[PDB]
């Protein structure tokens, strides 16, 4: 089956492709907000400025997909 | 109730089209 070429989805390392876009963390899962275009993963206290929750939205989107 | 990552690797359907995508992408 399919494996990343970066961290080989091994939970000992970090990737910012499969895991925190910012810290390529694998930690708080329930705290990394998922874009729903570019499908990157991202803990709410990694971007900056820092969300103290998960948003109660229908969709979110990631800084660099908003260009902002 | 936006996704998060926890809700993408609890559901085994999800996780599977996240691999794929990456994959690609990789390619
Ligand atoms: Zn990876
Ligand atoms: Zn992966
Ligand atoms: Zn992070
Ligand atoms: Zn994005
Ligand atoms: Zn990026």
């Amino acid at each position: 089956g399919p494996s990343c070429k970066h961290c080989k989805d091994d939970v000992n390392r970090l990737c910012r492709v499969c895991a925190c876009h910012l810290c390529g963390g694998r930690q708080d899962p329930d705290k990394q907000l998922m874009c729903d275009e570019c499908d990157m993963a991202f803990h709410i206290y990694c971007l900056d400025p820092p969300l103290s929750s998960v948003p109660s939205e229908d969709e979110w989107y990631c800084p660099e997909c908003r260009n902002d | 109730r936006v996704r998060t990552l926890l809700s993408v690797l609890k559901d085994p359907i999800a996780k599977m089209r996240r691999l794929v995508r990456i994959e690609q992408r990789q390619k």
